[PDB]
């Protein structure tokens, strides 16, 4: 806590169910390393019975900001 | 394609996730870093029929497979007999 | 057959399994271990018993002969084992090969998962017109 970790993020890929909608996050990755970090989470479910997916900062367009 | 339905996802972890599907899917082939580190989308698929039992469980987050193979043996449908 | 009678997996009759197309083409068969004399469920509708030998029942087609597991592992046992019989020999060594239990690591074998480009924006439709000179035979 000091910058911004997981406090409000849209999705922008167009495949991902809650795509353009902004729900909440969690333990976003630490290290330099990989390509699929970030958990996100929101109320609304989706086509599977369980939906709580991990997208990745190449993107999260949050966008402003 | 001749069995080409994409169930891929991103975790490709397979614990309380997915196993079901007659023979086809001998995976756990850990790619150099993807969390529970077992990955990809299949093994040698020239063996069994056309499920989508394939997802039904454990994410594909996009599509999920079904029939799309067309070129379709028989061993690839129960009935060659 | 009889003059050679080599059995293992008890049954009696049945209009279920094996018929003409398991000579004229391929064969498929499952084998297993077991503790003490136990009555099972069966593919093809019927139902019999066990004890041993090879415990080597032969089966019509291989989706049929792994379902000994989809229940025949809700009835104890590490070991169950199905191969591929021809009308003459091998290539396709079915539960043979390397390790076993689909969910471990020795090698990687096939699979891949990607095509050219990955799941990403294939709003991009079908590209080139199919023409004998640009890597779309995979
Ligand atoms: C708390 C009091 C008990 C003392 C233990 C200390 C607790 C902290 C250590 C926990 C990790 C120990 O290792 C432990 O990993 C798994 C459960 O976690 C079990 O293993 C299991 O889970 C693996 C993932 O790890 C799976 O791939 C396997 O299918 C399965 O065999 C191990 O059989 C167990 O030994
Ligand atoms: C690269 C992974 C698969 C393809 C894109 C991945 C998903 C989208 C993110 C990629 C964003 C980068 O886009 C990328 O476009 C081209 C592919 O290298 C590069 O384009 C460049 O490629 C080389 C250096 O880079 C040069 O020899 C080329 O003259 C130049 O056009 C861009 O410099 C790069 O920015
Ligand atoms: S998404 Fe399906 S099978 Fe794919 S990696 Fe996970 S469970 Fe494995
Ligand atoms: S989904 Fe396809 S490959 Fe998977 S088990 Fe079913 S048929 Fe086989």
């Amino acid at each position: 806590i000091g910058p911004k970790r997981g406090s409000k993020v849209k999705i922008l890929r167009r495949e991902s169910y809650w795509f353009k909608n902004v729900g909440s996050v969690v333990a976003v990755d630490q290290d330099p390393k990989t390509r699929y970090p970030v958990v996100v989470r929101f109320a609304k479910v989706n086509y599977a019975n369980i939906s709580t997916n991990n997208y990745a900062l190449d993107e999260v367009e949050e966008v402003a900001a | 394609m001749s069995h080409s339905v994409k169930i891929y996802d991103t975790c490709i972890g397979c614990t309380q996730c997915v196993r079901a599907c007659p023979t086809d899917v001998l995976e756990m082939i850990p790619w150099g870093g993807c969390k529970a580190k077992q990955i990809a989308s299949a093994p040698r698929t020239e063996d069994c029929v056309g499920c989508k039992r394939c997802e039904s469980a454990c994410p594909t987050d996009f599509l999920s497979v079904r029939v799309y193979l067309w070129h379709e043996t028989t061993r690839s449908m129960g009935l060659a007999y | 057959e009889l003059d050679p009678n080599t059995p293992s997996p008890i049954f009696a009759g049945s209009t279920g399994g094996l018929l003409r197309k398991a000579q004229v083409e391929e064969f498929y068969v499952i084998t297993w271990e077991s503790p003490k004399e136990q009555i099972f469920e069966m593919p093809t509708g019927g139902a019999a018993i066990m004890r041993e030998g090879p415990n080597l029942l032969k089966l019509a087609r291989k989706e049929q002969c792994l379902a000994l597991g989809t229940r025949l592992r809700s009835k104890y046992k590490i070991k169950y084992q199905f191969y591929r019989v021809f009308p003459s020999g091998e290539v396709q060594y079915l539960h043979p090969k390397d390790g076993v239990y689909p969910e471990k690591v020795n090698p990687g074998r096939q699979g891949v998962g990607l095509n050219m480009r990955s799941i990403g924006k294939n709003v991009s439709p079908i590209e080139v017109k199919f023409t004998g000179k640009q890597p779309y035979d995979l």
